[PDB]
C-alpha cells in the first residue's frame, strides 16, 4: 500500500538521522509550492525530548507537536520503539491542506518511553533564531525536499514560515 | 476588582499585534474592537458572539494558527482582513476566558479543534453569558484604547 | 407665551426618504428606518434640524445670522437655540388598494392609525397651551375623528370595503362627509384601528436589496449585499417649529419659514432619496 | 368586444403581416375552445369570415357532438393553414433593427460578429414557448413586439458554448464564457428573420403510436398539428465582444454547430440550418 | 438653486433589458424586474448610477478626477456626491394591440397611466422648485393630457377601441390630433386610466423561459429551469439627473453629459439585453 | 368574512385533493398547477380560462360532479387523468370566482352548459379582466406551493 | 436575561449538523438559512412556509426521518441536496414551533405521520402566523449565524 | 391468502425462536437489494415490552415501532396473544418503499398485554452499539435473509441503515 | 386510585348502555365552559364497528376516532374485553388543552377483537345530521353531563361544536 513518517521539527538537530528514506515512492503528503509547506501535520497530547529528540506520549491535551510528514520507513532499525499505526486519512489533523490524500495511510511515529520518572512538565517551545531555520533547511530541507535552491529563490517564503508554521512542547527534561 | 486585566489587555494585544501581518488587517483589527464592545452591552453577549463565530469563518487552519497564538508568539493567523480580525477580536475574548480561568483551558484548545466539542463551547459560553459581561467589560474598554492608540487609523 | 411663535407643518415625501437609523447585530436589515416609541417610522427632531439648518444655511447666505440664533451657532455656541424643533410624527402612509362596494377606482390611498393621530393631538394640546397660537380648525378636525376610535373609517370618499397592500381586509364605515378634508391629495384617506394598522404600515414600507459590484470584472465583491428601508413616496410626516423671543425669531418666521418649501431629508440622496416638500399647517388648512 | 373575436380570423386573412400574430392567435383561441358556441350562434354571418364555412358542411349526419368535434379538428387545422399562408415575413424592420444596433455597438467600441443563417428544413424552435400552445399544443419563439418568430440569444450561446467545450476544454469555455466567478466575454443577440423564399411558418405533423405504450394493445396514433418554421427562411444575429482573443474560437465553432441541430427534435433532422454569410466589423 | 443644473433624461430601450430585483417568495417567476412602490416596471436610482457610472469611467479615462467628483469616489470617499439621479419613473411601455377599423393596423402601441405622468410631473416640479431650470415645454405637453384624465385617452391615433395584451377591452377617445408626440416616434400613445393600466402594463412584460441542459446526458437538468421578465425595446424610462456648484460639475454636463448617448443597463448583457440610449429632454424638448 | 389568497387556495386545494381519489390524477393536478400560471400569464386569462374548459372535455356529466364538489364533500371528480387535472384546475379557478365575488355561482355553473351562456360569459369576462387578472396570479401560485408540496413527482 | 431562543437554536443545530451526513446538504443548508430568514421577514411567513415546504418534498420517506429526528439522534435525513435542505429547515422551523408550545408536539406527529392531517397542520399554522412571524424572528437569526459560521462555503 | 408476519426489532435479542418461516413463499414485503432495506414498516401507538419484547398498545401517537414483515405465520402455538389482522395493503404506513403490494394481505402482530398496574412510561431509544447490529444481522437478516453473504460482500451498507432507520419507543420498566 | 373511562362520539347508537358512573367525584378530563367542549382526547389507529361499535385495532395511523373521557368503570361485566392502562397523564392526545392533568391517570376503552377474517376498510364519516346532535346530546350530554339544561341554553353553541370537533374513521363492515 503505502508508508509515511512523520518527522518532528524541533529547535534541535536530533532529526538528522531519523529516517533512511529520501522519497522511497513519489509523493510525501508534505508539499511546498511557491508558498510554504502545505498539508503539515500536528498531533494531540505530546511532547518531544529534544536530547535524542523523540515523541513522549503525554496526556495533556494542549500538547501538540508540529512536523511534517513524508513517506518512508525510519532507518529500517526501529519499531522496537517507534510507533507505527494505519489510519485512513480522515482522522489526520493536516493543516495547510492543499492537496488532497489516498483515503489511507500507514502513519510510523518516532516514539519513546514515557519514562516514569519525573513530573512530565513540558515546555513550550516556538521555533526562532532564523540561523538555526537556516541549517534546518539544509539539514532535512534539502536532504528530503531538494527541490531547494533550485526552484525557489524566495527561501524566505520558506524561511520566515517555519518561524511561525512550528511551534511544538518540548520536556526539557 | 480588575486591575490585572490592563495588563492581561496588554498581553493580548500585543500578542494579536504581532500576529496579524498586512497592516489593512491591522487596521480592520482597530475597525473590530471599537466597533464591538458597544455591542456586546447594548445587544447582549450572546448574540454579539454568534456575530462574532458568524464573521470569523472557524475553519481548521485559521482555528490552528489560534490554537498556536494562545501558545506560541510567532503565530500568523492569514486570510482576509475583514475575516482575520474577527477571528483577532475572538481570540481576545478567548484569551480573556483562558487566562481568567473563567472556562478551563485544555476545554477551550481541545474543542477548537473537535467539530463537535466546538458547538458545546457555545453551549458553555452560553451557560456563563451573564458572567462574562461583567467581568470582561475593563478588559475590552483596555483593549480599545490599545487599538485607538497603537493602531494608526485608517 | 413660552414659545413666541408655533409653525406646525407637514412633511410629504417627494421621492423615497430613508433617514437611517443604526445598525446592530439582531438587525436583520442593515439599514433600518427610523422607528418611535411604538414601531411606526418617524424622523427625529435632530435629523429635521440638522437637515434643514443645513439646508437654510447655503440657500440664505445673506442672514446667516438669523439662523445662527434662531438653529444655534456651530462654532462656539454661547446661547440654547431658540428654535425647537418635534419628531417628524408619521402622519399618513400611502397603501396599495384593491377595493370592494365601489366601481369608483383608486390605485392606492392614505392610511393613517387613530395612535398617530393620538400624538399628534398630544402635540397640539401641548403646543396651543405653550404658545397662545391656538389650531381650533386643526384640532378640531382630528377631534372629530378621535370621536369615532374603535373603528375603521374613511374621510375623502365613500368605500365601505377594501383590501390593502394586497392581504388586509378592512370594513370601512364614512365618519360623515361634513368633515373637512385634511391635506386633500384627491385620494381618500383611511384612519384604521391600529391593531392591523401595524401590519398595514409594515406592509407599505418599501425594502430593497442591493449589491456592489467589483470595479474591474463586473461581478459582485463579497459581502457587498445588503438591504435598505424606504418609506414611499407622497407618505406625510407631522412636525412643529418652535420659537421664542430675540425678534431674529421673528424675522425668523417671515422671511425664512416662507421661502422654505423643498429640502432633502435622510441619506441617500445620491439615489435621488429624501426630497421633501413641507407645507405649513399655517396655511394648508 | 366579442365581435372581435368573430372577425380575428377575416382580420388575420386581410392584414397577414400587421397584426398583433400572438395576440391573434391567442383571441382565435378562444374561438377554437368555444368552437361549438361560436358555431351553434347567431354570428351575424359574415360572407368573409372562415367560421361560416362550418355551417354547410355536414359530417356524421346523425350525432351532433362528434360532428362539431370533427368539424373542430378541420377547424384547427384550416387555423394552422391560415396562419402560414398569409403571415409572410416583411423582413425591413429585422434589417433596419440590425443596422442600428450595429452603428450603436460601433459606437460602444465592439468588435461585431453579423452572422446570418439559413434554416434548411423546417425548424422548431421553442416548442414548449406559448405561441398556438393554447390552439395546438405546442408553440414557437415569437416576439410578440417584433411580431417575428426568433431564436433566443440564451439558445445560441448555449449550443456555441457546448460546442467549444466539447472541442477545448471547461476550463478554456469558461476562460472565453465566463464562470460562475467572472463574467463572460461573448455576448450574443436573439437571432431574427431577415428574408424567406415563400413563407415563415408551416404546418406539420406528429403522431406518436406506441410512445409510453405497454404493447400493441394499448397503442393508438395521436397527431398533433403544430406550426414550424418554414425552410429557407434566413435569420440574423449579432456577436460583439472586445477582447479580440475570443473571435477565433467563434468563426470556427460557427459554420459547424449550425450544420447540427439549432433547436428542438433535431435528432430526427428537422431544425437544421446553413451558415450563409459571416461578417467582421473589427473595433479598429 | 440648491441644484446647479437639472438633466432630466428618457431612456429608450435599444434590446430589451433586465434590471432585475432578486428572486423572492411571494412571487411567482424567479428574476423579476424592478417594481416601484405603485407595481409598475422602473429603474431604482442605485441601478442608473452604477451602470453608468461604471460605464463613463471605463470610456472617459482622462478625466477621472471629474466623474468622481460628481459621482463619487469608489475609495476612501473624503465628500459626498455632487450629483443626484432620481428614480427612472417608467414613462410609456409598448404593448400587444388588436384592433379594427383603423387606417393603418399597428402592431404594437406605447401604453401609459394617467398615475405615470401625475410622477413625471411630481419630478419636474421639484427639480424646478430646487433648480434654475424650468421645462414649460413638457410641463404643458403633461397637463395638457392629465386635464383629461378619469378616462383612456389616445393621443395622435383614430383607435376607437381596442384588446391590449389580449385580455383587456378599452374603449378610447381622441384627445386633440394636434398635441405634439412626446414619444418621437408616430407610434400612438394610449394614456389608460389607472386599476386598467396597472395590469396592461404588469402584463405587458416579457417572460421568457430558460433551462440548464445536462451535459451528459443532453436534456435540462434536474430544478434547471426559470423566467425572467424582461421590458420590451423601445421602452421609455424618464428620470432626472441633478448636480450641485463646484466647477466640475459644470464640466460633466459640459461634455461628458453631451457624449453619454448609450449605456449599458441592468444585467444579462451577454443575451445582449442591455443596451439603452439616453435623450437629454433639453435637447430633445 | 374575507379570507386572505392563501387561506382561499387552502381551503379549496383540501376539497380537491379530497376529490382526486386515484393517484395518477393527483400527480396529473401537479403538473397543471407547475404551468399553468406562467400560461395565464404570457395567454392571458380568458384565454387560458377557456383553454382549461375545453380541455377539460366536461361531457355534462363529469360537470355535474364538479357542481356538487361545491356543495358536498364527498364528491369525486371522474374521468381520466389528463381530464380530471384540468377539471380540478377549473374547479380552483372557480372557487376564486365564486369565492372573491367576482362572478356569481348560478352564472358560472349555468355556463359551462346550456351553449348560449357561454358567449355572455366571454363578454362579462371581458368585462371584469382587471378585476381578475390583479391578483387570480398571486391565488394561484399558492396553489402551485401547495401542490408540489403535498402531491409526490410522477 | 435570557436568550433562550439562541439556546434553542444552538440545540437545534446540533441536530440538523448531525443528520445532514454529506457535506453538500450541510453547505446547501447553510445556503437556505442565509436566505430564508430575510425572505420571512420581508415576505411574511404563510408565503415563506409554502415555499418551504414546496422545495422541501415532503414526502412519507423524508417524514419519517423528521419525526425520528425529533426523538432520536441517530436520525439521517436522505434525499438530495437541496431537498434535504428544505427539510431540514422545515424541521427547524417545526422544531420551534414545538419548544416554545405553539403546536403541540403530538398533534404535529400525528399530523406528519398521516397524509391528510398535513393540510390541517399547514391550517392551523396559518391560524397562527402573526405570533410565529413575531417570535421566530430571534431563532432564525440566530440558526443563520450559526450557519454560516460552522459551515465552510461552497 | 398472502400472509405475512410482521416482527418487532429492538434492541432487545428476544426474537430468537418466534416465528415458523425462513422464506415461506417466494418473498417477503422487506426487500435487501445492494441499496438498503426496502417497505420497512411502521407501526405507530405502539412500544415493545423488551422484558419479553413485543408490541404493546399505549395510545400515544408518538410510540412507534419499525419492523419488517416477512411472508409467514407464527409458531403454529399462537393466537392467543398476537393480533391477527388483515389489510388492503394500502393502511401499510411503509418505509422506503420499492414495488406495490397486491391489494390484499394478513398479517400478524407481536401483542403484550397493556397491564392497567403500572404506568406505561415509555421512552425513547436508537439501535446503536453494533456489537447488538453485528449479530442481529445474523440472529434475524440472515436465518431469514441467507442470501447475506451470497449476494451482499458490502453488510456496512445494511449494517449502517439499521443503525439509523430502525428506531422505537422503550417502557424501560 | 382514579379511574377514566373512554367514550366513543359516533353517529350511531352503539355507546346508549356503556357507562356506569356519571360522576362519582368532582372532576374529569374533558370539561364544558360556556364555549364547548375542551380536553378531548383523540384515539388513533382504532376505528369504529358500530354493530357494537368498538375501537377495532387497526395499523394505519390515520383511522382514529375522537371522545370525552369522563370517570367511571363501566358495568362490572367488561373490562375482559375492554383496554384498561395506566398513563401517566401526558402521553394522551388531548385537543383544547385547558389545564394540568393528575400526573397519572387509568383509563378504560372499548376494545373489539382484530377478527382476521374480512379486509378491514374503514371509512371516514363525520358527524352531521343534527337530529343525530340531538339524540346524542339526549345520550349523554343528559345522561352524563347534568350541567348541561342546568347551565347551558346555548344547546345551538354545543351543538354546532359537536357538529365539527368529532369526526371519527368507521369500517362498517
Amino acid at each position: 500500500s503505502t508508508q509515511r513518517e512523520y518527522v518532528f521539527i524541533p529547535i534541535t538537530n536530533s532529526i538528522t538521522i531519523d529516517v533512511k528514506i529520501t522519497i522511497g515512492g513519489s509523493d510525501h503528503i508534505t508539499n511546498i509550492d511557491e508558498r510554504g509547506i502545505h498539508n503539515v501535520l500536528v498531533i494531540t497530547g505530546y511532547a518531544v525530548d529534544e536530547k535524542n529528540g523523540r515523541l513522549v506520549p503525554t496526556l495533556d491535551p494542549c500538547d501538540y507537536v508540529k512536523g511534517i510528514l513524508v513517506a518512508g520507513t525510519p532507518q529500517q532499525a526501529q519499531s522496537n520503539d517507534f510507533l507505527t499505526l494505519k489510519l485512513p486519512a480522515n482522522k489526520l489533523y493536516l493543516i495547510r491542506k492543499k492537496g488532497n490524500i489516498s483515503d489511507d495511510l500507514k502513519i510510523y511515529i518516532p516514539y519513546s518511553s514515557p519514562d516514569a520518572r519525573n513530573s512530565m512538565k513540558t515546555k513550550p517551545v516556538s521555533i526562532s533564531d532564523d540561523t538555526i531555520v537556516n541549517n534546518i533547511i539544509k539539514e532535512v530541507f534539502d536532504k528530503i525536499y531538494n527541490i531547494t535552491q533550485k526552484e525557489k529563490v524566495k527561501i524566505e517564503k520558506v524561511k520566515e514560515d517555519i518561524k511561525e508554521l512550528f511551534s511544538y512542547y518540548a520536556l526539557e527534561q | 476588582l480588575y486591575e490585572e486585566d490592563y495588563k492581561l489587555a496588554l498581553e493580548a494585544f500585543k500578542k494579536v499585534f504581532n500576529a496579524l501581518t498586512h497592516y489593512g488587517a491591522k487596521q480592520a483589527f482597530r475597525s473590530r474592537a471599537r466597533d464591538l464592545v458597544e455591542e456586546i452591552y447594548n445587544s447582549g453577549f450572546i448574540p454579539t458572539f454568534f456575530y462574532i463565530i458568524s464573521k470569523a469563518e472557524l475553519n481548521s487552519d485559521s482555528l490552528d494558527s489560534l490554537i498556536s497564538l494562545f501558545s506560541s508568539d510567532n503565530a500568523i493567523l492569514r486570510g482576509s482582513d475583514e475575516n482575520v480580525s474577527y477571528s483577532a477580536y475572538l481570540f481576545i475574548i478567548l484569551y480573556y476566558l483562558i487566562k481568567r480561568g473563567i472556562i478551563e483551558q485544555k476545554f477551550l484548545i481541545q474543542a477548537l479543534r473537535c467539530e463537535k466539542t466546538r458547538l458545546d463551547l457555545i453551549d458553555k459560553l452560553y451557560n456563563l453569558a451573564p458572567i462574562i459581561s461583567a467581568k470582561i467589560r475593563t478588559y475590552l474598554l483596555a483593549i480599545k484604547r490599545l487599538s485607538e492608540a497603537l493602531i494608526e487609523a485608517r | 407665551p413660552y414659545y413666541a411663535f408655533a409653525e406646525p407643518f407637514f412633511i410629504h415625501a417627494i421621492t423615497h426618504l430613508h433617514v437611517g437609523s443604526g445598525s446592530s447585530v439582531e438587525e436583520e436589515i442593515a439599514l433600518p428606518f427610523q422607528r418611535d416609541e411604538l414601531g411606526y417610522p418617524t424622523i427625529y427632531a435632530s435629523s429635521l434640524k440638522g437637515a434643514i439648518k443645513s439646508f437654510l444655511l447655503k440657500e440664505f447666505p445673506d442672514k446667516r445670522d438669523v439662523i445662527y440664533k434662531v438653529l444655534g451657532e456651530d462654532e462656539n455656541p454661547e446661547e440654547a437655540s431658540l428654535g425647537t424643533f418635534l419628531d417628524a410624527i408619521l402622519f399618513a402612509i400611502p397603501s396599495r388598494i384593491i377595493e370592494i362596494d365601489s366601481a369608483k377606482p383608486y390605485v392606492w390611498v392614505y392610511v393613517t392609525t387613530y395612535e398617530l393621530l393620538k400624538k399628534v393631538k398630544l402635540y397640539l394640546d401641548s403646543i396651543s397651551q405653550l404658545s397662545n397660537a391656538s389650531f381650533s380648525n386643526l384640532k378640531n378636525k382630528i377631534d372629530t375623528i378621535l370621536a369615532k376610535e374603535g373603528k375603521n373609517i374613511t374621510l375623502d370618499s365613500d368605500l365601505k370595503s377594501a383590501i390593502l397592500n394586497e392581504d388586509f381586509y378592512v370594513e370601512l364605515e364614512a365618519l360623515n362627509n361634513k368633515i373637512p378634508s385634511i391635506i386633500n391629495a384627491g385620494v381618500p384617506l383611511l384612519v384604521l384601528e391600529d391593531s392591523i394598522g401595524r401590519e398595514v404600515i409594515n406592509r407599505s414600507l418599501i425594502r430593497v436589496r442591493r449589491i456592489r459590484i467589483d470595479r474591474d470584472k463586473k461581478v459582485v465583491e463579497t459581502g457587498g449585499l445588503w438591504s435598505e428601508e424606504y418609506v414611499p413616496m407622497k407618505t406625510i410626516f407631522f412636525s412643529v417649529l418652535l420659537g421664542k423671543e430675540s425678534k431674529e425669531s421673528a424675522i425668523f418666521a417671515s422671511c425664512i419659514l416662507r421661502n422654505l418649501r423643498y429640502v432633502i431629508l435622510g441619506g441617500k440622496e445620491t439615489i435621488g432619496k429624501g426630497i421633501v416638500e413641507l407645507r405649513w399647517v399655517k396655511d394648508v388648512i | 368586444a366579442i365581435d372581435f373575436l368573430v372577425n380575428i380570423l377575416e382580420l388575420i386573412k386581410e392584414k397577414q403581416c400587421n397584426i398583433n400574430l400572438f395576440s391573434a392567435i391567442s383571441l382565435t383561441s378562444i374561438v377554437y375552445n368555444n368552437f361549438g358556441e361560436f358555431l351553434s350562434n347567431n354570428q351575424s354571418y359574415s360572407t368573409n369570415n372562415p367560421l361560416l364555412k362550418y355551417h354547410i358542411i355536414i359530417l356524421n349526419d346523425k350525432n351532433k357532438t362528434k360532428d362539431v368535434e370533427e368539424k373542430r379538428n378541420i377547424f384547427k387545422r384550416e387555423v394552422a393553414e391560415l396562419i402560414s399562408r398569409n403571415f409572410k415575413l416583411d423582413g425591413e424592420k429585422v434589417r433596419n433593427y440590425f443596422d442600428s444596433l450595429k452603428e450603436v455597438l460601433k459606437s460602444l467600441k465592439y468588435t461585431i460578429v453579423d452572422v446570418e443563417i439559413t434554416t434548411r428544413t423546417r425548424a422548431l424552435i421553442g416548442v414548449s414557448t406559448s405561441l398556438g400552445k393554447l390552439i395546438f399544443g405546442s408553440g414557437i419563439s415569437f416576439d410578440p413586439y417584433m411580431n417575428l418568430p426568433y431564436i433566443p440569444a440564451s439558445e445560441i450561446k448555449g449550443i456555441v458554448r457546448s460546442y467549444i467545450e466539447g472541442k477545448l476544454g471547461e476550463q478554456e469555455a469558461e476562460e472565453i464564457f465566463g464562470n460562475e466567478e467572472r463574467e463572460g466575454n461573448v455576448n450574443f443577440t436573439d437571432a431574427y428573420p431577415t428574408r424567406s423564399k415563400d413563407f415563415l411558418f408551416v404546418p406539420d405533423v406528429i403522431t406518436p403510436h406506441y410512445n409510453g405504450k405497454k404493447s400493441e394493445a394499448d397503442a393508438e396514433p395521436r397527431p398533433v398539428i403544430h406550426l414550424t418554421i418554414a425552410p429557407k427562411v434566413t435569420f440574423r444575429f449579432l456577436i460583439y465582444y472586445k477582447r479580440e482573443d475570443v473571435g477565433k474560437p467563434i468563426c470556427d465553432s460557427m459554420p459547424i454547430i449550425l450544420i447540427r441541430g439549432l433547436g428542438a427534435r433535431s435528432s430526427v433532422g428537422y431544425s437544421l440550418f446553413e451558415l450563409r454569410k459571416i461578417e467582421v466589423i473589427k473595433a479598429a
